[PDB]
């Protein structure tokens, strides 16, 4: 069958302010089939107890999920989202671009 | 409210 | 304005790892309000929006039983479709179904839907007449003839014209403070230098509900459609959504560019410029 690779966006719920609690989001979408592995990374290490939305799909039948965790950003800490899927030979890592 | 009594494919 | 109720079913076989998983989620507009997962320790229809929590036990038991029955029905359907395509017992396959109704501001049925896919490809859909089917291929024609013999389109029509709109109207009233409230985007324009020659202008929309939005860049009043990078609208996790649009501009020409924002929550459409 045809398979579709996930798109990945990494971003915060609110505009980021160091020392202020927030939510870190990793939105994976556009993929098929539905099995997917998503980790949120803090300085390269897997964050524990990350939650995610209930599986649903878009008009073109591709799946989407929101993975999220409460966090407090700092100037030093670097965050990222690591995604594996059958379409991916190796896990894809997308850094939280705190520049925009 | 869900639809009940669906016929299988 | 108008409103929608939709259920999204995903049934997934996993040979060697137990029986096919069945997940159902329900939405009103862009607000999820229920979920069911046959893999849960104790599978039940469960609330996902506060305004559905006031439904009584009969509601929760009835919708749970339909979902448990569907867990079995969709396992039958997966076995059937495997046969329709001459597929082995070794592979994993997915049935997806979306059904529901749209109502106008006056609550009257605008359109009903019932559409199915197999392994991500369109399989069979109820036509807009709520009376006939469009089958994608000769396998779906087997389902079509089965559903025609069972008068299943008539059952969809009865649901879509009755329960679907009646319960959607109830949900809209019970959740009116959120479901019938459009929250406008908070907007700003950022400037990201690329080189001495160019910079990126990025137009942001944050915190809006519902997800429908129009973000466009114009240059001298002409849409920059082909030149605009438009990210997929994404959920913030607090019911609201986020989106941005970006265009690469020649240095010094930034004032020829305007970002235009249309959203239901806005008093009037916005026109934004870079404000250094």
């Amino acid at each position: 069958m045809i398979q579709r690779t996930p798109k990945i966006q990494v971003y915060s719920r609110h505009p980021a302010e160091n020392g202020k609690s927030n939510f870190l989001n990793c939105y994976v979408s556009g993929f098929h089939p539905s099995d997917i592995e998503v980790d949120l990374l803090k300085n390269g290490e897997r964050i524990e107890k990350v939650e995610h939305s209930d599986l649903s799909f878009s008009k073109d039948w591709s799946f989407y999920l929101l993975y999220y965790t409460e966090f407090t950003p700092t100037e030093k800490d670097e965050y990222a989202c690591r995604v594996n899927h059958v379409t991916l030979s190796q896990p894809k890592i997308v850094k939280w671009d705190r520049d925009m | 409210e869900l639809r009940a009594r669906e016929e299988s494919y | 304005g108008s409103h929608s109720m939709r259920y999204f079913y995903t049934a997934m076989s996993r040979p060697g790892r137990g029986e096919p998983r069945f997940i159902a989620v329900g939405y009103v507009d862009d607000t999820q309000f229920v979920r069911f997962d046959s893999d849960a320790a104790s599978p039940r229809m469960a609330p996902r929006a506060p305004w559905i929590e006031q439904e009584g036990p009969e509601y929760w038991d009835r919708n749970t039983q339909i979902s448990k029955t569907n867990t079995q029905t969709y396992r039958e359907s997966l076995r059937n479709l495997r046969g329709y395509y001459n597929q082995s017992e070794a592979g994993s396959h997915i049935i997806q179904r979306m059904y529901g109704c749209d109502v106008g501001p006056d609550g009257r049925l605008l359109r009903g839907y019932d559409q199915s896919a197999y392994d991500g490809k369109d399989y069979i859909a109820l036509n807009e007449d709520l009376s006939s089917w469009t089958a994608a291929d000769t396998a779906a024609q087997i389902t079509q003839r089965k559903w025609e013999a069972a008068r299943e389109a008539e059952q969809l029509r009865a649901y879509l014209e009755g329960l679907c709109v009646e319960w959607l109207r109830r949900y809209l009233e019970n959740g009116k403070e959120t479901l019938q409230r459009a929250d406008p985007p908070k907007t700003h324009v950022t400037h990201h230098p690329i080189s001495d020659h160019e910079a990126t202008l990025r137009c942001w929309a944050l915190g809006f509900y519902p997800a429908e939005i129009t973000l466009t860049w114009q240059r001298d009043g002409e849409d920059q459609t082909q030149d605009t990078e438009l990210v997929e609208t994404r959920p913030a996790g607090d019911r609201t959504f986020q989106k941005w649009a970006a265009v690469v501009v020649p240095s010094g020409e930034e004032q020829r560019y305007t970002c235009h924002v249309q959203h239901e929550g806005l008093p009037k459409p916005l026109t934004l410029r870079w404000e250094p």
